[PDB]
């Protein structure tokens, strides 16, 4: 009897993998059967061990085709299907343990998080961020990369550039397993490219030449040049032409958020310099940016932290310091504190292995 | 519109004829009569908005309530009605919930997110629809908040003042939001004013701030901390008076010391 | 989805709205708990109030909300307080875990209370709700 029930579970999983695009004809036609195998608490019935013979990536592929208004084809307009599925995945989390069975745990949080990013809010996001954090030694290389991929997207919205920058770099490391030389790598790459531009600029595409198609590469070159020259007119046009890409990613907001960095970058390029600075020379520079708002833009610059300078408008001359000299600003101290963390944290994990 | 002998129809007609004060009193007893029954929601049984006890009753009451809430000047009440209505349209239900009233309601929602002082929330709402770019350009009403946000993004104190004043809706019910918005801006410029100062004329500060009274400006110059002689504002330099400062709370060297000292004790514990 | 519709009505501030929002709230608390958390102050306030009519249902919701955060003892206080709408001859995975936590809590008070007097047990002198 026992052996036969485990076998029964292997056969349903197996069937469910087969009836997809992977190993069978077209995923959408097949979706209804794929859904029948999930649904009437046979997924439940699987609890002999944890979900790690079926994976979040798979549950993602069936559910997206069911429902997204572009593959469903506005089949229905309700997220009735996802609400039951999200609840059921939520119901799994409670009985899931974190200490030694977090194979099922991370995967379920991945599926739930994903749905918020697809359609939801950035408000409720905070709780899901905190819940997620669980060992990264339990999940596959493929699964780790996807976990980082989604986390990184979420962190970008909050404007935590730095955190996402680390997770993304770790995400795409090596390739002992697929979806880090495929289509998944290209999706990661686009999101990484965006995060570096957000920080300031990306000025290397060496890696990207070989791991992305030509169609991607052209828009990457156009963006980096616009931002480096500082020229707003080229940048705007780059968004205009590669409108189809920005829509595709489902994140037209990036365009709105980055554009502000470009005008900030332009004001920076020519630094603070001499002890008094002529209005005319600066006016010329600000004219490029916006030419009927010379005084307002320069005022905005100072408050913002683009520049720091001191102004008279009863003389109309700009006074500055020019600092290129880096005395201590807690800078050794900072190094030491960081190192004690770096050595201990690294040290313990390496020691367990 | 006009009564057929039912609560929604009486509310629609009452709104039309003014009587915004009457509508606020009435809205509570109408909500209560519904509240007891299986309503307040498009339901989980919906397949069409054609038949009753679904979306249509709930939407007509919501559209009228939001519009009423602005007239009456209840931002809070407004947040509740917005909170239902934005999900009706598209977030789990349909693709429509909203008619020709749509443009006005959405133009008010874009301004409400802007007015709470979040560019990020303004952007979040647009992404959620995935209908962003077409709606924002096509409707005239929508196009004033997007202009506003853009002008926020870029900088342009002067551009921002201009958009707000020159528009049609500012006269209408953007009016409500004007004071919140103005407050956001007036704090940004004051903090800029002390730090990039050193001297400035009274006439200059007036003009920047776009003040309509000479006397208001003088009240405001004193309020920030800036002491004044006539036709001039003077500052206590570059660290004061309505930055953070003129309110004395900061400046130290004991927190760093502590962290340094803890790091030693933690380092010691590992080595041995 | 969103619980923002349901919560909008809670803020209207009458008896009917409290009861409808409660009976809606019970069903999908667990998935949408995030949004509901911010209104957890209203729920606790309704708790030891009765200007409305929803008290034992309010305690019930609060338990469910607390649960999803990871504050088990906090949820346990309110699960008890839900009283007549909370029953231990009815089990879900949710029910199993807070009964478990309610025993732990009871264990803790009992260790301390035995050391203190060794006929603590001959009367109730500990929390009635737990004892029940």
């Amino acid at each position: 009897k026992t052996i036969e029930v485990t076998a029964e579970i292997n056969c349903f999983m197996h069937l469910l993998v087969q009836l997809f695009l992977w190993d069978s004809k077209e995923l959408e036609q097949l979706v209804e059967f794929n859904r029948k195998v999930v649904i009437p608490n046979l997924l439940c019935y699987y609890n002999l061990r944890s979900l790690n013979l079926i994976n979040a990536k798979l549950w993602f592929y069936i559910y997206l085709s069911h429902e997204t208004l572009a593959r469903s084809s506005e089949e229905i307009n309700s997220d009735n299907q996802n609400i039951i599925l999200r609840s059921t995945m939520m119901k799994f989390l409670k009985i899931a343990s974190l200490k030694h069975d977090n194979e099922t745990k991370a995967m379920l949080i991945n599926l739930i998080l994903r749905d918020f990013l697809n359609n939801g809010e950035v408000d409720s996001a905070s709780d899901f961020i905190s819940k997620l954090e669980y060992p990264h030694t339990d999940v596959s290389s493929s699964l780790e990369a996807r976990y980082f991929f989604y986390l990184s997207k979420i962190n970008a919205i909050q404007l935590d550039y730095s955190t996402a920058n680390e997770y993304i770099i770790a995400a795409i490391r090596k390739a002992p397993h697929n979806s880090k030389s495929l289509g998944f790598l290209q999706q990661s790459n686009k999101l990484h490219c965006c995060i570096q531009l957000l920080m300031g600029d990306i000025p290397e595409l060496s890696f990207f030449h070989q791991s992305n198609m030509q169609k991607s590469l052209l828009p990457y070159y156009h963006l980096t040049k616009a931002v480096k020259l500082g020229d707003l007119k080229k940048f705007t046009s780059t968004i205009t032409k590669y409108k189809q890409l920005l829509l595709k990613d489902d994140t037209y907001q990036l365009c709105v958020r980055l554009r502000s960095n470009v005008i900030k970058t332009g004001i920076r390029i020519i630094s603070l310099t001499y002890k008094k600075i002529s209005l005319r020379d600066i006016c010329l520079k600000l004219n490029l940016d916006s030419e009927q708002t010379v005084e307002y833009m320069v005022s905005r610059a100072i408050r913002d932290g683009v520049i720091e300078a001191k102004i008279n408008h009863e003389d109309g001359f700009i006074e500055t310091t020019e600092l290129l000299n880096i005395y201590d600003s807690e800078d050794p101290q900072q190094v030491f504190d960081e190192r004690i963390k770096f050595a201990n944290q690294l040290h313990d994990e390496y020691l367990v292995s | 519109m006009p009564s057929l002998a039912e609560l929604t129809k009486s509310l629609s007609i009452a709104f039309e004829n003014g009587d915004y004060a009457a509508c606020e009193k009435l809205l509570p007893p109408i909500k209560i009569e519904l509240i007891k029954n299986n309503l307040l929601i498009p339901d989980l049984s919906i397949q069409n908005d054609i038949y009753l006890n679904d979306l249509m009753i709930t939407k007509r009451i919501l559209e009228v309530g939001a519009l009423a809430s602005i007239q009456t000047f209840n931002f809070d009440s407004f947040e509740n009605y917005f909170n239902q209505l934005k999900p009706y349209y598209f977030s789990n239900n349909h693709k429509l919930s909203e008619s020709d009233k749509k443009s006005k309601l959405i133009s008010l929602y874009l301004l409400n997110l802007l007015s709470q002082n979040n560019t990020t929330k303004f952007h979040s709402e647009l992404q959620y629809l995935d209908k962003h770019i077409k709606n924002l350009e096509d409707d005239s009403l929508l196009s004033y908040p997007i202009k506003l946000d853009r002008w926020l993004m870029e900088g342009s104190y002067q551009k921002a003042w201009d958009l707000l004043q020159s528009g049609s809706q500012n006269i209408s019910e953007f009016d409500s939001f004007t004071d919140i918005l103005k407050s956001a801006i007036r704090d940004e410029i004051a903090k800029n004013t002390e730090l990039s100062y050193d001297f400035l004329p009274l006439s200059n500060i007036k003009a920047l701030l776009f003040f309509n009274n000479e006397k208001e400006t003088e009240k405001f110059a004193l309020e920030r901390n800036w002491p004044i002689v006539n036709s001039k504002v003077y500052f206590n330099n570059q660290s004061k008076e309505k930055a953070d400062y003129e309110d004395e709370m900061m400046h130290e060297e004991d927190q760093k010391t502590n962290i340094i000292e803890k790091a030693m004790d933690y380092a010691i514990s590992i080595e041995n | 989805t969103t619980a923002a519709p349901l919560l909008a009505l809670l803020r209207e501030n009458q008896d009917s709205v409290k009861t409808y929002a409660l009976e809606s709230i019970n069903n999908v608390v667990d998935q949408l708990w995030s949004e509901i958390s911010n209104e957890l102050p209203d729920i606790e306030a309704l708790y030891d109030d009765d200007t409305f009519s929803d008290r034992e249902m309010a305690a019930l919701i609060a338990s469910k909300v607390y649960y999803n955060l990871g504050e088990y003892e906090s949820a346990v206080k309110y699960a008890l307080a839900a009283k007549d709408r909370f029953d231990i001859d009815e089990k879900s995975q949710f029910v199993e875990t807070i009964v478990s936590k309610s025993i732990e809590m009871y264990v803790q008070e009992a260790s301390k209370q035995y050391t203190k007097d060794e006929q603590f047990y001959t009367k109730d002198i500990i929390d009635p709700k737990l004892t029940s």
